[PDB]
RNA sequence: GCGUACACGGUGGAUGCCCUGGCAGUCAGAGGCGAUGAAGGACGUGCUAAUCUGCGAUAAGCGUCGGUAAGGUGAUAUGAACCGUUAUAACCGGCGAUUUCCGAAUGGGGAAACCCAGUGUGUUUCGACACACUAUCAUUAACUGAAUCCAUAGGUUAAUGAGGCGAACCGGGGGAACUGAAACAUCUAAGUACCCCGAGGAAAAGAAAUCAACCGAGAUUCCCCCAGUAGCGGCGAGCGAACGGGGAGCAGCCCAGAGCCUGAAUCAGUGUGUGUGUUAGUGGAAGCGUCUGGAAAGGCGCGCGAUACAGGGUGACAGCCCCGUACACAAAAAUGCACAUGCUGUGAGCUCGAUGAGUAGGGCGGGACACGUGGUAUCCUGUCUGAAUAUGGGGGGACCAUCCUCCAAGGCUAAAUACUCCUGACUGACCGAUAGUGAACCAGUACCGUGAGGGAAAGGCGAAAAGAACCCCGGCGAGGGGAGUGAAAAAGAACCUGAAACCGUGUACGUACUUAUAUUCUGUAGCAAGGUUAACCGAAUAGGGGAGCCGAAGGGAAACCGAAGUUGCAGGGUAUUUCCUGUCCAACGUUAAUCGGGGCAGGGUGAGUCGAAACAGGUUAAUAUUCCUGUACUUGGUAUCAAAUCGUAC
């Protein structure tokens, strides 16, 4: 988890993070605004994942 | 607008009097030094 | 408008209200929150990219928060669709 | 022995005291009949207190409903911010 | 009167036999108590006189015991406990010369038992404890220092 | 390095549960220890139409300080001290009185 | 109608108890932070309506390495929802990235969190977006370069120390009044308050052309004694010394111009390896029964460890319940100090000569020096004069004679030393919410004032929320009564004990001279012609430290004859968003108001044709010519598309 995605090149990391931002964040926000999403751990999980991904791509 | 021009943060800080009164207010610890 | 990260950071979440509820069926109009900027073209492009719903007219207005405590003023956007509808 | 006290009543002490002075030592039914037509504002409050007391007594001491008698009714000055008051009623068959 | 070797010890009369001076002892103890970092200096000769007077008072009450030696083979508090139980001593003081590391280490936890060297003897320690156990070398060191 | 953890048997030294054994369920972040059948309470739950209210009076368990309970070992049948000792690769708890291994 | 005493209650806040708080000190660090963006603020920051705290669009957290690791997702303060449980849950620490805006702010404007620029690079779509750069002295050299051919003044280029904040202190320059003289001039007041300046953690000074004079030791820096003595002072109040005689520490050197042998201790910065601290941590002893007691840690009985009875929590005071203490250990990486170790530069002593020339001094005029130019001493002027070099110079105590450290016109010198904005540890015969801090509480908060500035009241449930289920009256509120948890509800949240003052019903009867410097007297005690030793050393009220302050085999005229004082103490006197929707009558309405001119939560403002271009109708509880209905109209690009931000209620 912490280092599983370290080896893969930058292009796939960028693709994954942009896909996450475009789909998961928007879906979670829509569900939260509409009253759905009884479980909110998805927001924290995606936020942590994107933070980890963007922390890379600069030192590499 | 006269109040802002006269006792504004920048208006005071322009002169040394504003800086010293700001330091005194900081020492006192009031939430707002000027407004 | 080559970059796509900027546009997707404008809209935050939809707004739910009785007037919005009536509008969703009166003319298939929706209300979506946006960021400080009021770039109508960018908002339309982002909506088209995300929901794949064509938009013809977007109406933007500014709302000031109510109080000392203060809240950031927010931009309200009404978007209408020809025939498609989305959540 | 049934006790019922209403606290923080928004009424001056003197008016409630002088209203209750006309009910102390008299039968519950007779006092109720007298106060049915009373127009004083404190009359409504004292009626509420006494009817609540009688209802509680019947709920817990339903026996001998007819012979209920007013025993110890009084008013005391209440918290001051229009000074409030506390109206207390103790009622029993004897 | 060593109580262990039936050996008598020679002591100066002026040390353990001088007349008790209540006022001087009271002044010295008051000064010592007040000299605990609360808002007194005492003359050296007055201090020596107070120490000699209190020692004489304790001697005439049979509250002081002298032994040939006092040491523990190992730094174990059990040995000291057994040794003090042998003489039926519970709240007593130990006065000696050079401080023994093992004995001091073992006696550290004992609230009722405290060990001190000849040079580090004070009226408070002597009075706070019912009896004191002393050694001949300690006796002569005290005689020399107090004069 | 808590001396009490999940899935253990303990005995309440004092607090109306003297001589009665129990099984520890969980320990609160503040040190409170919950042990089955040590202190039964009749808390009155606030009625609520939603959340599938059980109704009546809920018979849950209260919380007591860990100081009032002690580890129990079936080898001797009496509570004793518990210490920590280093094993070949890890550190594990152990009792006293010949130091039965956990 | 009242009174004489008690009980039952109320606004009630003194006493009693609690401290998650303050106040006074000691020991060490640091003794400052900051454009690679300081201190302080605005705004976001979670499943969340508000606060502390962390964080800064990666926003109660992200990457790597170590400890514990089965609980955790920080708390107020619950609830829904998840991960892991033997090493990728979470917590702590080293090393890094991110580090919104204002704030010296330093891209421009500007009103703090607001609006808008220029340069290079990055460009699946050169419309749009991302990173870096910006305003100041001269120095290195260059592009260069008027007056004035060269040259200079000046602009630019790549770097260097700075242009702010912060408690005290070093030294210097300015700088008033209040005061004794019952007012006042010289003094004191007072070099006091206050402003500025150089860098600092300490600073200045710091090693003799200094002192007595015919005898001596010479660095500066602080301290008791000398000495509160001389002297000054309407000789009154008061101020106030040194060569001299003891402790902390005591290191004097560099150039002065030539050489000799020289990379010879050593200086300053950077690797290597060890130890001891810091930045997470591990192990670390022992008991029960019995009786009250809600609960024992309380009484009683017998035992155990103790290198650990310091301390805290645990249903009442606990060595043997837990956390801890001493003690024994521990560092992947960073970090202060010690050394041996490698390198870029000064980097041992010896001989030859010397003591730093417009220099000291003097004449035209003034600085604080009481001395304003008076007989007038001290740096020097805008100005003139002005000999040397141990063979010479300065100083004297009567001058001649004779004596003394030393060599002035080049510099430095960490050692003992004042202070605490802050960090870590401890103590207090210090205080208990009108005390203690202005503030123990969401306090430098509410509140007052244009600003400056001034500045409060308000702390407490319960051992454990186990927070009164359930039922009834009641208006679905508010409130109360049964039952029950609870020891106790004479603990019910407006929540510790609860007195009076004031108001109700019943009961028996009539109707405020302060620490402190001295003087004197009283008691008490050591020693004894002796004791008393200050500052300091010090295993610390022990032992040393008699450079002092008094008395005395002396008295006496200095011819002569031959004993008892001090210091410790205690006692005393004297000298000084207002629009609408849902809720409510509680803060207000000169009665009530379930009414409102009143609080809370939500909603509402829609633009190419409102600021060359739009007319009529409809719209919700409030907005329109803006949203829909009929299309029309000005401009531009390619029948088709577009014309930004900003306010449209009152």
């Amino acid at each position: 988890m912490k280092a599983k995605e370290l080896r893969e090149k930058s292009v796939e990391e960028l693709n994954t993070e942009l896909l996450n931002l475009l789909r998961e964040q928007f879906n979670l926000r829509m569900q939260a605004a509409s009253g759905q999403l009884q479980q909110s751990h998805l927001l924290k999980q995606v936020r942590r994942d994107v933070a980890r991904v963007k922390t890379l791509l600069n030192e590499k | 607008l006269k109040r802002n021009r006269s006792h504004g943060f920048r208006a005071r800080m322009a002169t040394k009097n504003g800086r010293q009164v700001l330091a005194r207010r900081r020492a006192k610890g009031r939430a707002r030094l000027t407004v | 408008m080559i970059r796509e990260e900027r546009l997707l950071k404008v809209l935050r979440a939809p707004h739910v209200s009785e007037k919005a509820s009536t509008a969703m069926e009166k003319s298939n109009t929706i209300v979506l929150k946006v960021a400080k900027d009021a770039t109508k073209a960018e908002i339309k492009a982002a909506v088209q990219k995300l929901f794949e719903v064509e938009v013809e007219v977007v109406n933007t207005l500014v709302v000031k928060g109510k109080v000392i405590g203060r809240r950031s003023d927010w931009k309200k956007a009404y978007v209408t669709l020809k025939e498609g509808q989305n959540l | 022995e049934t006790i019922a006290k209403h606290r923080h009543a928004r009424s001056s002490a003197q008016k409630v005291r002088l209203v209750a002075d006309l009910i102390r030592g008299k039968k519950v039914s007779q006092a109720l009949d007298i106060l049915t037509y009373t127009n004083k504002k404190a009359a409504v409050l004292v009626k509420k207190v006494l009817e609540s007391a009688i209802a509680n007594a019947e709920h817990n001491d339903g026996a001998d409903i007819d012979d209920l008698k007013v025993t110890k009714i009084f008013v005391d000055e209440g918290p001051s911010m229009k000074r409030t008051s506390h109206i207390t009623v103790v009622v029993s068959d004897r | 009167v060593l109580k262990d070797a039936q050996s008598a010890l020679t002591v100066s009369e002026t040390t353990f036999g001088r007349d008790f001076n209540e006022a001087l002892v009271h002044q010295v103890v008051v000064a010592y108590a007040a000299g605990a970092r609360q808002g007194q200096k005492v003359n050296k000769k007055m201090y020596r006189g107070a120490l000699k007077s209190i020692l004489s008072e304790l001697v005439r009450q049979d509250r002081l015991i002298v032994v040939e030696k006092f040491s523990v083979e190992a730094p174990k508090t059990k040995l000291l406990a057994q040794k003090l139980k042998d003489m039926a001593l519970e709240d007593v003081l130990i006065i000696t010369g050079e401080l023994d590391e093992n004995l001091f280490l073992a006696a550290r936890n004992l609230h009722k038992v405290d060990v001190r060297d000849a040079t580090g003897i004070d009226p408070v320690s002597l009075i706070a404890f019912d009896k004191v156990v002393m050694t001949a070398d300690a006796v002569k060191q005290v005689e020399e220092m107090l004069a | 390095a808590a001396k009490i953890r999940r899935d253990d048997e303990v005995i309440v030294l004092t607090g109306k549960d003297k001589g009665k054994r129990g099984k520890v369920k969980n320990v609160l972040s503040s040190g409170k220890v919950i042990v089955e059948g040590i202190n039964l309470v009749k808390k009155h739950q606030k009625p609520v139409p939603a959340l599938n209210q059980p109704g009546g009076i809920v018979e849950k368990e209260a919380a007591i300080q860990v100081s009032n309970v002690a580890i129990f070992n079936a080898a001797t049948g009496k509570a004793d001290r518990v210490g920590f000792r280093f094993e070949d690769g890890k550190k594990v708890r152990f009792f006293k009185s010949n130091s039965e291994t956990i």
